[PDB]
């Protein structure tokens, strides 16, 4: 139950805690299948997946594969809901 | 004499009229027509005296032409535009959704120094969009007009101010360029002057007046007079004729490397020379008239020269010394004042043609800018005009102007007086002007230079207030952009017959009587005291010999919306705002009626409006019908006349038009023929005169709400046509094309009983909110059935098509009968959008009564809500039998001022029913004003009552004590205007007499079919997943901070929350919620709503670490 | 205006009673961090592993 | 690169005869199909940002008025 | 006054390791939408274009060490990655802000919560409401109070 609310100040390894994938490239989406691009923003594999209980393959597509996360292309088998609470990072050289 | 047709309204007016009204019109189509040097403006500014003059067109050419290529060896140049034909008719412009444009073409030269060889043709410019014969333009299809701009006229003007520290007063000058970078001149806050350009930073005077070739001894000699300047001089330190030019490139623009050469020409790069500052021709006459400079002689230079400088140097010194007059050698004696910045001789308008000048400036000089590049691409031997000449910026720019700027907006069409004040606009606002946010209000205020140019009247409520503004009726605008008025010369005492046109300026001179001011047969004064206003706006008496102009008529001030309302003076300034606004949004009723005690602008007012057909030349009517109407003229040509019949206007409104002649009947020329939506017989009729009783009644009619006469249902008194239009259109996508076609899948066969064989509504059909318009499918793509969707297929014989139904439907609450249809197609060559297959518009009329909750008005800012219908049975009734129509309740008279209302019902009573003025023993002493005419009439006969000349008191009363009897032969109405009614209800005599009478109301545009909305679920924003709002498709009510400040107040927690949560952005909650009310259970608690992840996610992001404690 | 995020929504009721065995495998990285990814007993598991 | 070359030969096309080209004659230019010229165009469409203000005031933004056409209904989610 | 945040910064429970960056986050791609509007029109908003930049030179960065280039290119690498995330945080605090197509800055992470809109000004303290309507109201005196 909410109680209070503290705004801390965030360090690397925080920010590191938060991301789900670090973000390589500044590809967005397939400017031919306008699906998204790998490794890049927009990335189905560190935000999730864009079509719910689907796989950015395609092999999985049911929700009894809930949890499961794809071996050919790393995408979690969830709704597409969720790529507005997954985060990613840039690690700086 | 008026119209050759106009109606017999006998009017109440006294005073004879020495001027007619001009054309309404006239402010866009003279404009218009300079810009394009037609000839009968050439004639007409011949017949003023003109020498060799010169169209926009032409000037802009010629200040153009002749571009060259800095070397001197050639050079490109333009003259002599002309214009070939139009390339369509209105009507189908207007319906094949294309500009009414014109081609322009002019004959460009070019010139080579080093062999002498000149080519020279025409060369294609352009369409050109060209002004119909009502003052407005057709671009894609659509009506605009384009309104006057006020605008801050170039020039100089001077200011005083007052140092607080000190409470000193001082003076300053600013001077203000058509183009250019501003300057000014100003006193320090304690005795010093200092000077200012391009808003850096400030620097003295003397540095200026030295660096401009003055030594110190010129300056000693031309300013020894003074002595801040003299005390500054010598508190000043820098010398030097030139040096003092490095000195300003180092104050004014520090750091860059300071060349001799590079100061030397900055300073009339930019102040001296044509090329780079001009005052447009307006703000050299300004400064001309100023400082008396250059009089009786134009000057072909509007740049600055440096005469002009010394001698606004030499006008604020003396204005700072207290002088009242000053000269310049060379120039006329003038006197030395502040100029207010707010009166018409420093505001100008700049009307349709200057702003279509500026732009196609604009245009020209892009073109010039490309073209001096390719002066250098081209050769010798290739170069030509053809090759030389883009047009591409121009054609850009003039596509620009209409379809983006403030200025040029949609025309109003939901009555002819609405489009016609429209016209007559004047707006402070757009490009170059004042902005809403940052219009102080002191711009908004009424001041003495208005009289008889804008009207004070009429003016927006909202916060527009001020800003934008309305041209009075006998205003002209001069060629240099001043709105002039007439007045009537008066020499030696008695009132000329010579009419003279002065701006404010130029008023201010004399001091001008009012007409009203009576005076003998011969013109002579009767009086020994005048009614006049004096140069300061201020009102006196002086003596009849003292006058110099008088006003051309009462009606000089006011617009002419304002000058439609009767008993202006009776209503309050607050109120005759309010009926001038709501006379321009009654909407057309199904039959119109023109009021039964009018103004007298009506007719006018309607035959300029546009909206009615007239007769071009004499000749007798061949033949009638509701679609043409022939004409056949005596010298022998023959004219046909097509009637636009329930076309749909800008607003959705009806715009019928219906003959008024029969076949037989001779006419003239200029007579109407055939009336437009809002009018009768040629008369403009905004909305109909009914029976009124001022009671309360049951409070049914309480705060300002209206009750009304079943009949006005039953005989669709108040009955209008409302057409909308709906349009679909059928664009490929990148899975395959959509189509529009009859069959559609998953709908029942009943469903598309209605669709004509190629999928279209069948004209004529009826159509309910849902109802199936056009057809259309597009390909879906990936099925991926659910395993229950596939068992279902399999238990039925159906299966899943490749398509999605996206038909045109009737939008929620819109229904009527479809009246026709349009269709254009890419197979048929017409210009569709890119990627757009095909497009379907479908036009809807439907036919409103009046009902409960609709919105009616009069012309005296008196309006209400309908709250009730009674049946007629249950109206009041008078004593013959005559049930009211409607009633008003008695409260919201007296303390709104508008007491113009009772008069305006006593007048229509007194109409209604004729009246006759007994002469036995003589006139009465109450009629001996009266004209002859106004001694008798018979019932319905329509009256006017001027709106400063109309019927007084006595004269009202003396007609209400003289109506004729009903056909009873008995008088229902006594001399006090009331009579005895009957209770409809209970059937009792009303214990006391109601005032009983005709008023005109008219139907306002806020009815309730397009105002009401609901939702209890709907779309929602992809973006910050709200109920989206809008009129359209379920949209969603807001709740605000005080709505919450309210509920916190009230101490309910829970609705707060509910409302905050599950009907907003609880995403899950929504789903939950529903779902709970459809099976019948418990609401579920809320989540947390999404704006508060939101804000934690966009503070994670910014390197916040926020958390949630528990 | 209406768009689309380039991709589709369901409804199909989650459950959490029947799933799918899951044989986690655990990955070490140069840098000393272990993550552990949860695999479907398909197996097949790849010899490396892009990690968080 | 074919988009560039593309462009500059509109330019050409669109400075020798003043008026825009054609699909067609950009096809018959190119040695492509008009389809195929439909396609590049498309392809070298850019997008526009949310962020601009929208409804000629300075307060609304672009975003605020696209529907979400992915919305569970509500109706036939239960 | 320097006490002020020396003590602030004693014994708070952070660190002083906060002002400088190592890492970045990436917030979320649909809070940064990029979607196709009805007719093919793909919108997206600035905040992808601003991560883009830091992104791209972070790489070039690393590229320019790889190569082993002398310390002046490798400084303006630095530099221009020190505005980059500047502007991606608080666009124009320092120097003339990024702007787009057109003329206008990109709104930052800062932007979207700071200002006249954005969460603490908009979006919060009222939004709209399902179950709702609204309409023009009449008399009626034959209603009771209730
Ligand atoms: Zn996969």
């Amino acid at each position: 139950f909410f109680d209070e609310l503290r705004i801390g100040l965030a360090t690397a390894d925080d920010i590191r805690n938060w991301s789900y994938g670090e973000v390589k490239k500044p590809e967005t989406i397939n400017y031919r299948t306008l699906k998204p691009e790998k490794d890049g923003l927009f990335c189905e594999k560190i935000f999730g997946p864009t079509r719910d209980w689907e796989c950015y393959c395609g092999k999985y597509k049911r929700v009894r594969f809930k949890g499961i996360i794809c071996e050919r292309c790393g995408v979690e088998v969830t709704r597409a809901k969720v790529r507005r609470e997954r985060m990613g990072h840039i690690e700086l050289a | 004499n008026s119209v050759p047709g106009a109606p017999n309204r006998v009017s109440f007016a006294k005073l004879r009229e020495p001027l007619e009204v001009p054309g309404l019109l006239d402010v866009q189509t003279d404009s218009f027509e300079w810009l394009v040097g037609s000839d009968r403006w050439r004639q007409a500014a011949i017949d003023r005296g003109e020498e060799n003059p010169v169209g926009g067109l032409e000037e802009v050419l010629a200040e153009l032409s002749p571009i060259e290529d800095f070397s001197g060896s050639m050079s490109l140049s333009f003259s002599d535009p002309r214009f070939d034909e139009v390339k369509a008719s209105v009507d189908e412009c207007k319906d094949k959704d294309m500009t009414y444009a014109a081609p322009l073409f002019v004959t460009a030269e070019f010139i080579n120094n080093n062999t002498g060889e000149i080519k020279s043709q025409t060369v294609f410019m352009g369409d050109f969009p060209m002004m119909t014969e009502k003052g407005t333009f057709i671009i894609n299809g659509t009506e605009r007009v384009v309104v006057s701009q006020l605008v801050r006229s170039p020039g100089v003007y001077f200011d005083e101010t007052i140092d607080k520290s000190t409470e000193k007063t001082l003076h300053s000058v600013k001077v203000i360029p058509g183009r250019g970078a501003w300057l000014e001149f100003d006193v320090d806050k304690r005795d010093t002057v200092g000077v200012r350009i391009d808003r850096k930073r400030r620097q003295p005077v003397t540095v200026l007046l030295k660096a401009l070739g003055w030594t110190n001894e010129q300056i000693v000699e031309r300013f020894g007079f003074s002595e801040i300047m003299m005390g500054t001089l010598e508190k000043d330190t820098t010398s030097g004729t030139d040096e003092a030019l490095l000195d300003i490139y180092r104050k004014l623009r520090p750091g860059e490397p300071p060349t001799k050469e590079s100061a030397q020409t900055l300073l009339e790069n930019l102040f001296f020379k044509e090329k780079r500052y001009d005052l447009a021709r307006v703000g050299r006459y300004k400064v001309n008239k100023k400082l008396g400079l250059n009089a009786g002689k134009p000057i072909t230079s509007s740049t600055l020269t440096e005469e002009d400088v010394v001698a606004t140097i030499e006008y604020l010194v003396r204005l700072h010394e207290g002088q009242t007059s000053m000269t310049v050698p060379g120039g006329v004696e003038v006197p030395v004042e502040v100029d207010d910045i707010d009166h018409f001789g420093n505001r100008r308008l700049r009307t349709v043609g200057e702003l279509i000048q500026n732009q196609i400036r604009v245009g020209l000089s892009r073109m010039e800018r490309v073209v001096r590049e390719r002066m250098t691409t081209q050769d010798v031997e290739a170069i030509t005009p053809q090759t030389l000449i883009n047009i591409r910026p121009v054609v850009a720019a003039i596509k620009e102007f209409f379809g983006t700027s403030q200025l040029s907006q949609f025309m109003d069409q939901n009555n002819p007086l609405s489009g016609l004040t429209h016209k007559r606009r004047l707006s402070a606002l757009g490009p170059g002007g004042l902005s809403r946010e940052r219009a102080g209000l002191e711009v908004r205020d009424v001041h003495p230079s208005h009289y008889g140019r804008m009207c004070p009247i009429e003016t927006p409520e909202g916060p527009n207030i001020g800003l934008i503004g309305s041209l009075s009726v006998y205003a002209r605008v001069n060629p240099f952009g001043f709105i002039e008025t007439p007045y009537r010369k008066v020499e030696n005492g008695v009132v000329t017959d010579q009419i003279d046109y002065l701006t404010a300026d130029e008023e201010d001179r004399h001091v001008v009587a009012q007409a009203n001011s009576p005076t003998d047969e011969n013109g002579r004064f009767t009086e020994d005291r005048v009614m006049v206003r004096k140069k300061g706006g201020e009102v006196e008496f002086v003596s009849a010999d003292q006058v110099d102009y008088m006003d051309v008529s009462p009606r000089q001030m006011v617009s002419v919306a304002t000058a439609m309302i009767p008993f202006l003076e009776h209503d309050d300034a607050n109120r005759a705002l309010m009926g001038a606004n709501m006379q321009r949004q009654a909407v057309p009723l199904v039959r119109s009626e023109a009021p039964l005690v009018g103004t007298g602008m009506e007719l006018r007012a309607a035959i300029d409006a546009g909206d009615v057909v007239v007769a071009d030349k004499t000749g007798v009517i061949e033949e009638v019908s509701a679609d043409y109407i022939t004409v056949m003229a005596d010298d022998g040509t023959r004219q046909s006349y097509r009637l636009r019949k329930f076309a749909r206007s800008n607003h959705g409104t009806c715009a019928n038009q219906r003959p008024i002649v029969d076949a037989g009947q001779r006419v003239e020329a200029g007579q109407v023929i055939a009336d437009g939506p809002c009018t009768q017989n040629g008369e403009m009729a905004l909305g109909k005169n009914l029976l009124v009783a001022i009671m309360p009644w049951e409070g049914h009619n309480y705060e300002d709400a209206i009750i009304l006469s079943n009949r006005l249902v039953e005989e669709d008194v108040l009955t209008s046509i409302h057409i909308e239009e709906h349009e679909i259109d059928a664009r490929d996508t990148k899975l395959g094309a959509e189509e529009i076609t009859r069959d559609i899948p998953n709908v029942s066969d009943e469903v598309l009983a209605d669709l004509d064989e190629r999928g279209i509504v069948r004209i004529g059909a009826e159509v309910r909110d849902g109802d199936i318009l056009v057809g259309k499918v597009t390909p879906k793509g990936e099925t991926e059935l659910t395993p229950e969707e596939r068992l279902l297929r399999a238990i039925f014989g159906e299966k899943a098509r490749e398509v999605r139904d996206t038909s045109l439907k009737v939008p929620h609450g819109e229904s009527g009968k479809v009246i026709g249809i349009r269709v254009f197609s890419r197979e048929d060559d017409d210009e569709l959008p890119a990627g757009v297959n095909e497009l379907v518009r479908v036009y809807v009329a439907q036919k409103r009564k009046i009902s409960d909750g609709d919105k009616l008005a009069g012309r005296h800012g008196n309006k209400g809500v309908i709250g009730k219908i009674l049946p007629v049975e249950d109206m009041p009734f008078l004593p013959d039998g005559t049930p009211v129509d409607i009633i008003l309740n008695t409260h919201g008279v007296p303390r709104r001022m508008n007491i113009g209302q009772i008069l305006e019902t006593h007048l229509g009573w007194v109409a209604k029913a004729g009246w006759n003025i007994d002469v036995a023993a003589g006139v009465p002493d109450w009629a001996s004003k009266l004209p002859e005419e106004l001694y008798s009439a018979p019932a319905d006969s329509t009256v006017a009552t001027p709106v400063f000349d109309g019927a007084q008191e006595g004269e009202l009363a003396g007609l209400l004590g003289s109506t004729l009897p009903n056909r009873d032969g008995e008088v229902m109405v006594d001399a006090d205007g009331k009579s005895t009614l009957f209770d409809g209800r209970s059937g009792e005599p009303f214990p006391y007499p109601v005032t009983v009478g005709y008023m005109y109301i008219l139907k306002l545009h806020h009815l309730v079919d397009d105002k009401i909305h609901a939702r209890s679920t709907g779309p929602y924003s992809m973006i910050t997943q709200q109920p989206l709002g809008g009129k359209a498709q379920f949209g969603g009510q807001r709740f605000g901070e005080m709505e919450c400040w309210a509920m916190q107040a009230y101490g309910a927690a829970y609705t707060l929350q509910e409302l905050l949560t599950i009907k907003s952005d609880d995403t899950v909650g929504r789903v939950k919620v529903y779902e709970a009310i459809v099976k019948g259970e418990n609401i579920p608690e809320p989540g947390i709503p999404e704006s508060f992840k939101v804000l934690l996610k966009e503070l994670q992001s910014l390197c916040l670490n926020v958390e949630v404690l528990s | 205006l209406r768009g689309s995020r380039l991709g589709a929504v369901s409804y199909e009721t989650d459950r959490n009673h029947d799933l799918a065995p899951r044989q986690v495998a655990r990955y070490r990285t140069d840098n000393g961090e272990e993550f552990d990814v949860p695999f479907a007993d398909d197996a097949e598991i790849p010899g490396t592993w892009l990690c968080r | 690169e074919v988009i560039n070359k593309l462009g500059r030969i509109q330019r050409e096309l669109l400075q020798d005869l003043g008026r825009e080209p054609t699909p067609e004659e950009l096809a018959k230019e190119m040695d492509i199909t008009p389809e195929k010229v439909l396609e590049i165009q498309q392809y070298a469409r850019e997008p526009i940002s949310l962020d601009q203000t929208i409804g000629d005031e300075g307060d609304s933004q672009l975003g605020d008025f696209i529907e979400d056409s992915e919305a569970v209904v509500a109706v036939d989610a239960v | 006054k320097r006490l002020k945040v020396v003590a602030a910064f004693q014994q708070s429970g952070n660190s002083p390791m906060g002002m400088v960056l190592d890492a970045v986050p990436v917030i979320p791609p649909e809070l940064r939408p990029m979607v196709q509007l009805d007719g093919g029109r793909f919108a997206t908003s600035d905040l992808n274009d601003l991560y883009r930049r830091v992104i791209n030179r972070n790489n070039r960065l690393k590229r320019l060490i790889d190569l082993g280039a002398p310390e002046i290119i490798v400084n303006n690498e630095k530099r221009m990655l020190q505005e980059s995330v500047d502007a991606l945080f608080d666009n124009g605090r320092r120097g003339r802000p990024v702007t787009g197509p057109g003329n206008r800055p990109l709104k930052s992470l800062s932007d979207l919560l700071k200002g006249k809109q954005g969460r603490f000004r908009q979006n919060l303290l009222g939004k709209r409401v399902d179950y709702s309507g609204r309409s023009v109201i009449v008399v009626g005196p034959q209603l009771k109070l209730h």
